[PDB]
């Protein structure tokens, strides 16, 4: 289906075929300095997102569920109506307010479990 | 069941943002020389693949006016052209007195250009020799404020210094594909009746845009794309009578242009190892440059445009009229094709008007008859403000002809008075952003935001 | 043995000491704009290969065996004669045709595993 | 002899034309292979090849 | 121009031929310059011929 082929497909149907959209984020071809700027900018963006995923413990990415509990004040919406028949592009316009809060919790939870990875392995 | 946080990567999500799109072109131009043509000197070989993809359930608010791709196209073409004039000769020895002859003809009509002599510095700095060249009158101005009927000047040298266009490069509009770097997508509307701004219920994604023609014209929009199914009228705000209204036709109107005079190439060494060019004697008989348009086709075009100008002005008349006025660059239909800059008078294209009466279009008496526009030719050009604004176009020997397709109009609605019901449109000159806005209307750039967060039924197995 | 020190060695003997050849793919030192172009091109190449490995699930790379079954029509060659006494450089000139086919299967198999990583973890 | 052809430049007095030796070499991800068989015709295989 | 007694802080009024917009036509002109930027031209004695 191509690059954005699942744009507008259901969130269930769009949550697969993620690799074809992950595989396009890195490429390059230049004339002049002002496009070399764009190239290194894109490389930087990719590395920033990868580093963010790693800080959450989702290295080897693509889909990665976690422990930071879903506070009801983030969605207040029904699971079927959000998964079966909503689309990701218009899901963003329902949760864009609250992702930036969740990211910090999602880092500190990784810290809180890597502490156990330290301690329990030491004791064993 | 409970719900925790989960993160997906590779999600389809968009936000429109600025980005520098890089130009690409078809591979046949990339065996060519430096600066010939700009479409290859500063671009990359394009690929038709991946083919166009349609997004099967979408809605995105395209906007033809609140757009930033035209700004990039403007900046890129200015910088590219200013780069293209660097290796050329800069004509500073030509800022000298020109003594001109006063040949004259009376009765009927005549189209003379002056024969002017001027002392030149040869390869030797301190030795000079008498010479001559023929110049069109618009580029020749009298020098002295005191009365003298023979001592003239080039129109420059009062303003900035001024440059010859390189003889090896061309002004031919090779098509250009603008397209996006990684992490950005170009979204394309596909609803044929699109007003220009507002939602498109059918939206698509492409890798690289359709080949745009960097072609210059003021009052008529020359070689380019054609509308899909009917004429479309597009303006930023039709309640405003000053803004440029773009009319994009369905069927083209063919126009042929010609300079019949069999001109000659004359060369002049000006300083050590660089040559100034000029026209020598005119061979044959002196004649008038012009352009022809079929009359019935123009009546049909202006009538079909009148049918849609009355969708916003139903009761009133539409009453086309001559350009308002101003300098030679402001009023005429200026264009370049064949290499010589034409400036054609358009007053006969907008002399009458569709009066609501949609007069019968068939059967035409003689479709081979045409309406001729008389034209004037320059050699010194002020293309845009400030970008090394001179270009002396070296003359092309022989007689030349040019054939091209009309595809759109730039018009303007005149100021009303006395509550007039018969109000009038006119041809419009405009900045070049207006010209290219008719071509980049279909496209918008979006960034890909591939990281999303969702509630899910699984917990990390710590 | 150095950079290509195992070139020509047996495929078994060259399948080890991969780190010394993996470590040389990143470096840079530049004069002018064209060598800067070369530098960012190398960085992009490394990231492309890393992303491809991650899409297959071989993150934390070096050696990573999988499930995508070896169709007999890819080699039709005996295991000892290919592992004990062939070398990688002339192994490519026996299998160069069919790698580009295998890569897509090797992506979708990782997808088919991530689906279970979702489902079975959810049910537990 | 010039001034009929292009204009023409003095060599700067501070710089020199001395041929200082130059080492060409490749960026990361590329290698230089060196033939080391002394009788090499110039084209064709080298049975001894080095990096 | 000269002043005597007390003190004076004056600057010179120097004329110079200039090429106009036409390469091969010239016109007379003048400008005032502070002395530190004006030096006598000829090594031979001349009370009026100066240089930048
Ligand atoms: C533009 O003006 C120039 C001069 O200002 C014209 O060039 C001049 O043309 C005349 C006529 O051919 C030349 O004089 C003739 O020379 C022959 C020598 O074979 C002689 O037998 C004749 O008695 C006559 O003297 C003259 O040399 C030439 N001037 C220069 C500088 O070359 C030119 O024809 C004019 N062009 C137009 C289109 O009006
Ligand atoms: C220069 O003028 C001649 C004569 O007007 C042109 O020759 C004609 O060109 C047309 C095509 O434009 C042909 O259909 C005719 O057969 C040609 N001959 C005649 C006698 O008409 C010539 O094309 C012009 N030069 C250029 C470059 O257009």
């Amino acid at each position: 289906l191509g690059f954005l082929g699942a744009a507008g497909s259901t969130m269930g149907a769009a949550s697969m075929t993620l690799t074809v959209q992950a595989r396009n984020l890195l490429s390059g071809t230049v004339w002049g300095i002002k496009q070399l700027q764009a190239r290194v900018l894109a490389v930087e963006r990719y590395l920033r997102d990868q580093q963010l995923l790693g800080i959450w413990g989702c290295s080897g990415k693509l889909i990665c569920c976690t422990n930071v509990p879903w506070n009801s004040s983030w969605s207040n919406r029904n699971l079927s109506e959000i998964w079966d028949n909503m689309t990701w592009l218009q899901w963003d316009k329902e949760i864009s307010n609250y992702t930036q809060i969740i990211y910090g919790l999602l880092e500190e939870s990784q810290n809180q479990q890597e502490k156990n990875e330290q301690d329990l392995l030491a004791l064993d | 069941e409970n719900l925790w946080v989960t993160v997906y990567y590779g999600v389809p999500v968009w936000k429109e943002a600025k980005t520098t799109l890089f130009c690409a072109s078809d591979a046949r131009a990339y065996e060519k020389e430096v600066h010939n043509v700009w479409a290859t000197h500063a671009c990359v070989p394009t690929d038709p693949s991946p083919q166009e993809l349609v997004l099967g359930n979408v809605t995105e608010n395209f906007n033809m006016w609140k757009n930033d791709m035209v700004d990039q196209m403007h900046e890129d073409i200015i910088s590219l052209w200013d780069q293209s004039l660097k290796p050329c000769v800069k004509l500073t020895p030509l800022c000298v007195t020109l003594i001109c002859s006063n040949a004259t003809v009376k009765n009927g009509t005549v189209e003379e250009m002056k024969n002017c002599s001027f002392n030149t510095t040869t390869e030797i700095r301190d030795k000079e020799k008498k010479e001559y060249a023929l110049f069109y009158k618009p580029d020749i101005v009298p020098l002295s404020e005191t009365n003298n009927t023979s001592e003239y000047r080039l129109i420059n040298c009062n303003t900035s210094a001024c440059t010859q266009a390189c003889p090896k490069v061309t002004f031919e509009p090779i098509p250009i594909h603008y397209c996006a770097p990684a992490g950005y997508a170009i979204l394309k509307c596909n609803d044929e009746t699109f007003n220009g701004t507002g939602p498109c219920s059918n939206v698509s994604t492409v890798q690289c845009t359709h080949g745009i023609r960097p072609v210059v014209s003021t009052q008529l929009l020359l070689n380019g794309s054609l509308a899909e199914k009917e004429i479309v009228i597009r303006s930023e705000n039709l309640t405003n009578n000053a803004k440029i209204i773009i009319v994009h036709l369905h069927t083209p109107v063919e126009i042929v242009c010609t300079r019949p005079n069999n001109n000659t190439r004359k060369s002049v060494r000006i300083g050590p190892g660089q040559t100034f060019y000029a026209t020598g004697d005119i061979i044959g008989d002196i004649k008038q440059a012009h352009c022809n348009i079929s009359e019935e086709k123009w009546n049909d075009t202006l009538q079909k445009v009148g049918i849609e100008l009355q969708k916003h002005f139903p009761n009133k008349t539409i009453k086309y009229n001559q350009s308002a006025g101003g300098d030679m660059e402001i009023t005429t239909h200026s264009f370049n094709c064949g290499g010589e800059f034409f400036y054609c008078n358009t007053s006969n294209l907008f002399n009458g008007t569709y009066n609501g009466t949609y007069i019968s279009t068939n059967s035409s008496a003689n479709s081979t008859s045409t309406i001729t526009l008389q034209c004037r030719i320059k050699q010194i050009i002020n293309m845009w403000q400030g970008v090394g604004r001179c270009m002396y176009a070296p003359p092309i020997a022989g007689n030349i002809t040019c054939r091209s397709n009309i595809t759109g109009l730039l018009l303007t609605r005149d100021g009303g008075t006395n509550s007039n019901e018969t109000e009038t449109f006119r041809p419009a000159g405009g900045d070049m952003r207006d010209n290219w806005r008719s071509e980049l209307y279909k496209y918008k750039v979006v960034k890909i935001e591939p990281l999303g967060v969702a509630p899910t039924r699984c917990k990390r197995r710590v």
